[PDB]
């Protein structure tokens, strides 16, 4: 019957696909004038449209490269893999859509490689001497979690130029320490001391090597040498397969982009490598600190993770900036660096307990969206990233690629990768836009009839004038000709008020505004809905009376957005776990929660009721927590039976409950005790007491 | 919009010298001619034995685009002793600031070091020169005897440099004092009359100077940018400073009074490192004689379409008013790392619409990152935040970026054609280059037809050629134009004019002029400045009855008018340019003579009515609203028929609605021509006689407006006809309504008590907590969800205090959270109790009841109020309840009474309800079975 393909496609085959996915041409002359060219697959056929001249493109996404995932990172044999698949083919017709899923792995035993970037101002002498034999003492607790570690090292203070340095009087320069009764090297910006190698005794023997020096002001030019050991990928010998830890370990403020211009250096940072044989960075007292932006982008190419082992008194700036550079960690690093170690292992698991898709070089007119699978079969919508993971774990994401329109360009490539990853899916995307039967086009006259028009698939369309059905009428005046069925009825208007009925056909009047098309000059292009003054909300496109909204755009009214990060919670949770990020704005369920994340909830239960549920969880194998298998996932506090409840302390919550055996259960927690959360239980609950 | 890009004057410097990195005017008062300034800090100069000290150059503008160095100082180092240098001029950067008030020029050099006389050093004081014809004097206020980081000897004093109106230097100085910065202010008479060269610490009478402060203000460089103006009563120009490094590098802007350095007004940037205070100004942007303050942060990371943060670089508008509060908007960057407010250049007028104007730029933007500057326009509402002009660099890069736009100044109409012009530096690539502003012409059209109404039968005038006669008519088009400044006195127009516009395209040609036949004809025409609005006619007939078919489509007549503005342009070639807002083109119809009854003549008999919704408009939030609305048409032909629906400002229109299949799809437009707000519906051109429409027209109307009865449309449909044209207008009242889901819930934490208590000692007198019992927490939350705010309420606590003499909860403190007071009629924690770090009910009908009353203000949508009450329970009770073993639920209940609204003109009533709270203390122990 009637449908979109017969009163939009009708003009020709490349603008029949263009209508709809579920279009389809017919390239047959056979088919006698009165019936309709473009319809669907069913009703042409219906119609004995010749299955050879139907023109119905097919959109599909087929694998090309379908790995499997590795079970073990020290596989030596087969190349490490942590993404399935690895590449797929993607090809859409006009205004089509086709999903796809990606799975991605924290594989067990996968290589590290850690480089130590560490502050030599001269409140780190008794820092650079703690870890002296931090090597080594590394390597140990990296063997429980690794096979194949290698380690190196690099140091930095701030640019060798006034007013950061010392340069009068003549001594000074030679020895910064002048004046303070001992001696100090030198100011240097940044140098490298260890490529990364698995040979964890020359960490040792290069550290004893190092000395101190000293600034004059405060801030230091850490974020110089952090740039260098980022894009310096030869030099510090980052391993491709192998997770990439920086540290970086300050106990001052830092200097950032823009405050190289009282140095008298005005130039940008390009974001290049520019240490050389000499082991320094040459383009120290030319070139300004680099942006927060470009550290971002840089850190994300060569999949580096910061992490800032900084001291108490900046721990909150350096929090700060982290929330500024995603994917960066904060430690708090005691004066004498004593507990760099435990730091860089809290975070390298930190590190891999999260699992967040980026998108490189998405096309244009290519929108996608997610859904995540992270715990069980349980599909998060809307989201892309998953957290609370452990080594080992496996999650999943289900992908939608829809195509607005039908860019005509040859051949492109994107990718889906979890950051930090080197694994990745790579997207060719390819559009069908016009059909094959248009190559064997014929561009004038001739086949066309007695006239001077055109014809190609099987059909002709004229010029200007000739309105005819093949070339028949002139630039009107050719008497009243056909008057058509002009309306979807007879006693409605003729071609929706918009135009007149010449030659069996409508010819829609022009309009300032835009355009008129359509079979009978219902098509509308600008006639889509408003928001506040705008079209839709000026991120949608008018087709007839629709709006097709822009990559990150979604409604009837292109107004809701696809964000997510606006309704991310200070816990890293969506909306806290009390509500759901419909449009970038959180709908709190949660009974008496509010908030712009759901964060307030002072009529909630109080936190035992919570906690609760983790101790019947962890320590007597039963519970709500049990039963959704959900118990080594939500409940990641530390568990440790005890004999006697304490008095001692700070923050002391004592919980008490009735358990099915009727015991009565008593527990307290601790919480920031040092960025951890414990939790105590007595190991003997009281229970009824027999005679008897 | 109206900078000439054609020809832009383009000057250059010697490669490497940074030429470009400062830019200023020279308007001296003892000549006619005006010249560009330019700073090249790293400039060789013929100073002995200084490399790249630095200069500054004079630029001619008549023709010759030729630079000369300004003889500031010629002399090498000064020295404290043999072979023991005074001062080091090498790299101290002279040109990097530059600044000039008529006759007089300042420039500095921020890394001018100095040795001190107290011992050996290299502080970089910084130093600037003042010059006036030929006299040349040196001002170096940090250069004094408080030396060291601690004093300033890193002052680098003349980073950023400005006078003032009454003749007084601003200077900023982002070292002194650990980095803290400094501003310092002189009068430019004493800081000549003052001048000796046999001292290198001058001291000033009337200096103002910001002073040290506590160490946590270190390292903010206060004084690294500077922009005066006035902030305060008095008309004396006040000083505004960027502090980029403030507050945790969340970046800072400073303002003091110009009269004795008191502190005025701050600014805070939101995002750290975004450097917020990199560059301000300060210029009326909104014609208002009040000052307004700009503020770039250029490395500002907003939020990308994807939700991801990236670099684009913000600049902060903030609009004075006479009341002190400023009100500020922000405005973002286009392109990633293109640094988008690196520099704030005003403009003053630059198409002299009566608003000033301002330049924002982003040096490293554009494709090649050659630099783009982008114009924004002011007007009454503030500044118009789309640039009406984008400056594109024409230099690429050699070893660094050109960084065009890096420095710019404006506000200065160099050539005296009316218009200020604008110089842009481009350092990278030592150029600097200055735009012309073109004049702006105001043109209004003329186009009308006689007659409107065309009518076949009506052959009148002959056709050349043919003894045959037509029926014709007659199209008289109109040109008038002026425009401020200096521009030609004759205008060269091309006015092309066509006949059936919407017609046409392979549709048939239905009206012709008179002669060419044709309905294009195209026409020089060259109109006077000033009001002659010379107008020509033409005559255009209409084919034979025979010739078409169509009648009913109106024949538009289209009028547009070119510009010879290519023959029009100056003697240097300075064209000019049309305000942006004017249609270049403007369209009359004729109707043709159809069913207009035997007096030839279309008498519509229009009226419109609307369907009485009875829907209430709950104050508040945003209300779905759809009028439906009757158009009638019970009389002749309505031309142009359209149906105006005028709404109030509360109101926005959404669209037509289509989802119904029996309600009629107009084809609406929002318009906000004069100061009245419409909606315009076509109704059909004619709306044909017995014309009958049902349309829908959606609203959505947000209020929260305060005490108001109710909000009206006004629905008038009109024509373009000669009789009854429009109908009568009709008025339509939607009641305003209140409505507050007002909610009360509560919570006890804990929720129940297990005994006995651990470790618990009865004692006879008691003195912590820990004596007494467990602590238990009830809160009570009152929460006004609902749209409509509510002014005050009452809210009333039972508690269990007592059952038979026995204490129970013992209450000890009571908090609140939001707009209410508590008042307990019992006294609280009466033993002065202190520390840090079968189920039987007791509701307060069967024991002894503690009531805290509370009164409650307004609580607007989304707000609440809380009360914590925190009590202890009383052990001894339980453990003597002359037996042991029993199960209590301690009960408590809340209750709430909104009895007041702010909005007194409407419908009310009053809401009540209540929630009830329990603590069930019971044996965990059963001693049975
Ligand atoms: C825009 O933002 C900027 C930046 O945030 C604001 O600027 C700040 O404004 C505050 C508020 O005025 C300033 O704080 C004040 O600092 C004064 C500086 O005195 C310094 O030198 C003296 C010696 O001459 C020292 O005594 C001071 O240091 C001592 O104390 C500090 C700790 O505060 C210690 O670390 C040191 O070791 C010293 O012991 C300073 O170095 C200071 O005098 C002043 O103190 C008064 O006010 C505070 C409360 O704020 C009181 O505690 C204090 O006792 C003083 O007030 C009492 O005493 C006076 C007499 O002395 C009486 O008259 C009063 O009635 C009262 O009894 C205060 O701490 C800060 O310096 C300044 N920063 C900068 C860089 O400008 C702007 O205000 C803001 N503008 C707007 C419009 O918002
Ligand atoms: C103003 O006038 C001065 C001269 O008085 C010019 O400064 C000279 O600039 C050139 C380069 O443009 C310098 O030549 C280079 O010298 C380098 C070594 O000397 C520098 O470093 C030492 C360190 O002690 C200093 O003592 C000395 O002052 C310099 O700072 C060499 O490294 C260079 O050779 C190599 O590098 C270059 C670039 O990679 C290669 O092209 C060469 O082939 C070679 O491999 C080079 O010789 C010269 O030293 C500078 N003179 C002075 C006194 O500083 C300014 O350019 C000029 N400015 C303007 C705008 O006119
Ligand atoms: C995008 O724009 C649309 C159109 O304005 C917005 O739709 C409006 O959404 C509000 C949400 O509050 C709707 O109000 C609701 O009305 C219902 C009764 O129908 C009521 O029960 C609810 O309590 C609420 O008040 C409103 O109906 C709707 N307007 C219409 C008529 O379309 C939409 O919110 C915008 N999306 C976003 C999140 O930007
Ligand atoms: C780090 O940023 C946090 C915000 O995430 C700051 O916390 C608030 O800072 C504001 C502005 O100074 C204060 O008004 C609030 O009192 C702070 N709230 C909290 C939670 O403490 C914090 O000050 C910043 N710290 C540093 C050193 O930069
Ligand atoms: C993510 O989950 C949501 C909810 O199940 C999916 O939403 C549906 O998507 C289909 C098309 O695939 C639509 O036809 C339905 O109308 C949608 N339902 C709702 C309620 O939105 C979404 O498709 C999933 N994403 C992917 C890539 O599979
Ligand atoms: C510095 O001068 C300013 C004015 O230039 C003084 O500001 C005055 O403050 C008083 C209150 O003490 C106000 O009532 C006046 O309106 C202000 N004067 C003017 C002219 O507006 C300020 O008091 C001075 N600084 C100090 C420390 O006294
Ligand atoms: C018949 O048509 C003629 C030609 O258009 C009309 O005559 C013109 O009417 C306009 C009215 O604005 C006058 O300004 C012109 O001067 C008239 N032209 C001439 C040649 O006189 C006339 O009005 C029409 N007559 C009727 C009764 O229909
Ligand atoms: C209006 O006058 C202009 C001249 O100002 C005429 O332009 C002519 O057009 C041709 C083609 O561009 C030029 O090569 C001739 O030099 C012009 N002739 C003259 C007289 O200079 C133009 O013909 C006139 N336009 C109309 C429609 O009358
Ligand atoms: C008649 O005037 C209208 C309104 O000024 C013109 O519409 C603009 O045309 C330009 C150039 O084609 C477009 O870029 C704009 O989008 C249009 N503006 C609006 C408000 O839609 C129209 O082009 C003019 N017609 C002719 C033939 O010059
Ligand atoms: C809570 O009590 C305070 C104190 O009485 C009230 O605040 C006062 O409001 C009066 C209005 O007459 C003012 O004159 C006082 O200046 C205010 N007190 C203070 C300390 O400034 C407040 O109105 C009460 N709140 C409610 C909701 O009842
Ligand atoms: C794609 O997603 C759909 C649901 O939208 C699902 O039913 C289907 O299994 C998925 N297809 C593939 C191959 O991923
Ligand atoms: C089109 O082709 C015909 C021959 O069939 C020819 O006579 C005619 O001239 C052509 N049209 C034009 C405009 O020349
Ligand atoms: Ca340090
Ligand atoms: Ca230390
Ligand atoms: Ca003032
Ligand atoms: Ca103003
Ligand atoms: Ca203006
Ligand atoms: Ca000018
Ligand atoms: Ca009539
Ligand atoms: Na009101």
């Amino acid at each position: 019957g009637p449908n979109i393909c017969t009163t939009r496609g009708v003009s020709s085959c490349q603008q029949c696909l263009a209508v709809s996915p579920m279009c389809a041409w017919c390239s047959d002359e056979a088919l006698p004038l009165g019936s309709p060219r473009c319809d669907l697959k069913e009703n042409l056929l219906k119609d004995n449209c010749a299955p050879e001249s139907i023109e119905f493109p097919v959109s599909e996404a087929r694998v090309l490269e379908d790995r499997p995932l590795s079970d073990k990172g020290s596989g030596d044999s087969s190349q490490v893999t942590q993404v399935s698949p690895q590449r797929i083919a993607l090809r859409l017709r006009p205004d089509d859509s086709k999903n796809f899923s990606i799975q991605v792995r924290q594989v067990e035993d996968y290589p590290v490689d850690i480089y130590y970037l560490m502050d030599l101002s001269y409140s780190m002498k008794d820092d650079l001497w703690s870890i002296q034999n931090l090597g080594t003492k590394l390597a140990t607790q990296m063997r429980k979690l690794t096979s194949n570690l290698r380690i190196g090292f690099g140091a930095f203070v701030d640019k060798p130029v006034s007013p950061y340095m010392y340069i009068s009087p003549p001594e000074a320069l030679e020895n910064p320490c002048y004046d303070m009764k001992t001696t100090c090297l030198p100011m240097f910006g940044y140098k490298h001391v260890l490529t990364l190698t698995d040979q964890v005794t020359r960490f040792n023997e290069e550290v004893k090597k190092q000395s101190v020096s000293r600034n004059r002001d405060a801030p230091e030019g850490g974020f110089d040498a952090i740039m260098q050991a980022t894009v310096c990928d030869e030099k510090i010998g980052w391993r491709n397969d192998a997770s990439h830890l920086l540290v970086f370990t300050t106990d001052a403020k830092t200097h950032i982009a823009l405050d190289g211009r009282l140095a008298g250096i005005v130039q940008p940072n390009d974001g290049q490598c520019h240490v050389g044989s000499d082991n320094h960075y040459s383009a120290s007292t030319t070139m300004d600190y680099p942006s927060l932006g470009l550290m971002t982008e840089k850190l994300s190419q060569k999949n580096i993770n910061l992490i800032f082992a900084v001291t108490e008194n900046v721990v909150n700036l350096y929090q700060n900036y982290s929330e500024l550079i995603p994917g960066t960690t904060v430690g708090v690093l005691s004066m004498d660096s004593s507990n760099v170690l435990q730091l860089i292992v809290d975070a390298y698991g930190k590190i891999r307990s999260k699992v967040e898709l980026e998108v490189r070089d998405l096309p244009e007119e290519l929108s996608l969206s997610f859904n995540a699978t992270c715990l069980n079969n349980e599909v998060i919508p809307g989201l892309k990233s998953c957290m609370g993971l452990k080594i080992g774990d496996t999650v999943s994401f289900s992908i939608e690629a829809k195509v607005r329109g039908c860019p005509q360009e040859k051949e492109k490539s994107f990718t889906i990768k979890p950051v930090g990853f080197k694994d990745s899916l790579i997207v060719q995307v390819t559009f069908d836009c016009d059909c094959a039967c248009q190559a064997q086009a014929e561009p004038n006259s001739h086949r066309c009839n007695n006239g001077n028009g055109t014809f190609e698939c099987g059909v002709c369309r004229c010029g200007p004038g000739w309105l005819g059905s093949q070339c028949e009428c002139s630039e009107e005046d050719y008497r009243p000709s056909q008057q058509d069925e002009c309306s979807p009825r007879e006693g409605q208007p003729v071609c929706s008020q918009r135009g007149e009925c010449l030659c069996g056909q409508c010819v829609c009047h022009s309009s300032d505004f835009g355009k008129i098309t359509g079979k009978y000059c219902e098509c509308d292009d600008f006639s889509c809905v408003r928001y506040k003054g705008e079209m839709c909300s000026g991120h949608g496109q008018c087709s007839c009376g629709d709006c097709l909204c822009d990559s990150d755009w979604t409604g009837y009214y292109c107004n809701c957005t696809t964000r997510t990060d606006t309704c991310m919670s200070s816990n890293g949770l969506l909306c806290s776990g009390r509500g759901k990020c419909e449009c970038g704005s959180c709908v709190c369920i949660q009974p008496g929660s509010y908030g712009d994340t759901c964060e307030k909830c002072p009529t909630c239960p109080d936190a035992c009721t919570f906690k609760k549920e983790c101790v019947e969880c962890k320590k007597f194998d039963r519970g709500a927590l049990h039963d959704e298998n959900t118990c080594n996932r939500y409940c990641r506090d530390e568990i440790e039976s005890v004999k006697e409840l304490k008095d001692t302390g700070k923050d002391a919550v004592n919980c008490t409950y009735k358990n099915e055996d009727d015991c009565v259960v008593r527990f307290q927690y601790y919480e920031d005790s040092s960025g951890k959360s414990i939790l105590y239980v007595v190991e003997e609950p009281e229970c009824p007491k027999g005679p008897d | 919009f109206n900078l000439d890009v054609d020809s832009p004057a383009e000057y250059s410097g010697p490669e490497g010298s940074y030429f470009g990195f400062a830019v200023d005017f020279f308007v001296p008062s003892a000549s006619s001619r005006m010249f560009l300034l330019v700073g090249a800090p790293k400039a060789n100069t013929t100073q002995p034995g200084i490399v790249e000290g630095g200069q500054v150059l004079k630029c001619d503008w008549s023709s010759t685009r030729r630079c000369q160095p300004i003889e500031f100082d010629a002399t090498g180092n000064r020295d404290y002793a043999k072979d023991d240098p005074l001062e080091f001029k090498s790299h101290q950067w002279f040109g990097a600031s530059v600044r000039s008030k008529q006759d007089k020029i300042l420039a500095c050099a921020p890394l001018y070091h100095w040795r001190t006389e107290m011992k050996q050093e290299r502080e970089p004081v910084g130093t600037c020169f003042l010059q006036d014809g030929t006299k040349t004097v040196e001002y170096a206020p940090c250069r004094s005897q408080d030396i060291d980081a601690d004093g300033q000897g890193f002052c680098q004093g003349g980073f950023s440099i400005d006078f003032t109106k009454a003749d007084r230097v601003l200077l900023g100085g982002p070292g002194s004092f650990y980095w803290q910065g400094q501003l310092i202010s002189d009068q430019v008479a004493e800081i000549v009359s003052k001048y000796d060269p046999n001292v290198y610490s001058i001291k000033y009478n009337n200096q103002l100077a910001t002073r040290t402060a506590q160490a946590i203000f270190d390292d903010s460089y206060l004084g690294y940018s500077v922009a005066v103006g006035d902030f305060n009563g008095d008309g004396i120009d006040d000083f505004v400073s960027g502090v980029p490094r403030a507050a945790r590098t969340l970046g800072m802007v400073y303002i003091y009074d110009g009269k004795n350095m008191s502190s005025l007004y701050n600014f805070t940037g939101e995002q750290m490192a975004a450097y917020f205070g990199f560059s301000v100004a300060a210029t009326d942007i909104n014609g208002d004689d009040y000052a307004d303050v700009f503020i770039g942060a250029p490395l500002f990371m907003d939020r990308g379409s994807d939700g991801k943060l990236q670099e684009v670089g913000q600049v902060s508008v903030s609009l004075q008013r006479a009341s002190g509060d400023f009100q500020t908007t922000k405005l973002n960057g286009f392109e990633v790392f293109a640094r988008f407010g690196s520099a704030i250049a005003p403009l003053g007028d630059l198409d002299q619409d009566g608003f000033n104007d301002i330049a924002i730029a982003a040096p490293y933007g554009g494709e090649d990152k050659k630099g783009i500057v982008y114009i924004f326009n002011g007007r009454s509402t503030g500044l118009n935040a789309v640039p009406s002009q984008i400056l594109e660099g024409q230099w690429a890069a050699r070893s660094m970026p050109p960084s065009f736009g890096y420095s710019m100044k404006g506000a200065t109409d160099i050539d005296k054609n009316g218009y200020p012009d604008l110089i842009v530096g481009a350092f990278g690539v030592d150029r600097a280059i200055l735009y012309r502003a073109r004049p702006v012409i105001t043109v209004n059209a003329g186009l009308e037809v006689y007659p409107s109404i065309l009518n076949q039968d009506n052959k009148t005038c002959s056709l050349p050629g043919t003894a045959l006669k037509v029926s014709c008519f007659n199209v008289r088009f109109c040109l008038k134009a002026d425009g401020k400044g200096v521009l030609p006195r004759k205008l060269n127009f091309q006015v092309e004019l066509l006949l059936d516009k919407l017609k046409q395209k392979g549709a048939i040609r239905r009206a012709l002029f008179l002669y060419s036949r044709s309905p294009s004809h195209s026409k020089n025409m060259t109109i006077s400045r000033g009001g002659l609005m010379q107008c020509e006619e033409l005559i255009a007939y209409l084919r034979d009855e025979s010739e078409f078919r169509d009648k009913l489509t109106p024949i538009t007549i289209f009028m547009e008018y070119r510009l010879d503005y290519r023959t029009a342009a100056d003697t240097t070639g300075l064209q000019p340019i049309l305000n942006q807002f004017t249609p270049a083109n403007i369209s009359r119809q004729a109707h043709i003579l159809l069913d207009c009854g035997e007096d030839n003549v279309c008498k519509p008999k229009l009226e419109v009515s609307v369907d009485s919704d009875q829907k209430k408009i709950y104050i508040g939030d945003d209300n779905p609203l759809t009028l439906i609305v009757k158009a009638q048409n019970q009389g002749e032909g309505a031309y142009e028929a359209e149906l105006i629906v005028s709404i109030p400002l509360q109101a926005d229109f959404i669209g037509v609605v289509r989802n119904n299949e029996a309600l009629a799809r107009l084809s609406c437009a929002f318009k906000t021509e004069n100061q009245t707000r419409q909606v315009v519906c076509d109704l059909g051109n004619p709306m044909k006689a017995g014309t009958q429409l049902l349309a829908g027209l959606r609203f959505s109307v947000h209020q929260q407006s305060e005490m108001d009865t109710s909000v009206k449309f006004d629905l008038q449909i009109q024509s373009s006809n000669l009789f009854d044209k429009v109908s009568p207008v009709v008025s339509h009242k939607v009641d305003l309504a209140v409505l507050a889901a007002v909610e009360i819930r509560g919570v006890s934490s804990p929720d129940h008590v297990f005994l006995p208590i651990p470790n618990w000692e009865h004692k006879e007198n008691p003195e912590t907590e820990e004596d007494v019992g467990p602590v238990v927490q009830h809160i009570y939350e009152l929460r006004n969800n609902g749209p409509s705010s509510f002014s005050k309420a009452m809210l009333h606590l039972q508690w269990p205090y007592k059952y038979n003499n026995n204490t129970l909860l013992y209450i000890l403190h009571y908090d609140i959270d939001g707009p209410m007071n508590c008042t307990s009629d019992m006294e609280i924690n009466p033993l002065r109790i202190k520390i840090s770090s079968d189920i039987h009910t007791l509701g307060c009908g069967v024991a002894q009841c503690l009531k805290i009353v509370c009164q409650v203000g307004r609580l607007d949508r989304g707000k609440s109020a809380i009360l914590y009450v925190k009590s202890l329970l009383w052990t001894e009770t339980f453990m003597n309840k002359e037996n042991q073993n029993h199960s209590y639920s301690l009960k408590s209940s809340a209750s709430f009474n909104v009895i007041e609204f702010p909005y007194k003109n409407l419908p009310i009533e009053d809401i009540t309800n209540s929630t009830l709270v329990t603590t069930n203390v019971t044996w965990g122990i059963q001693p049975a079975p």
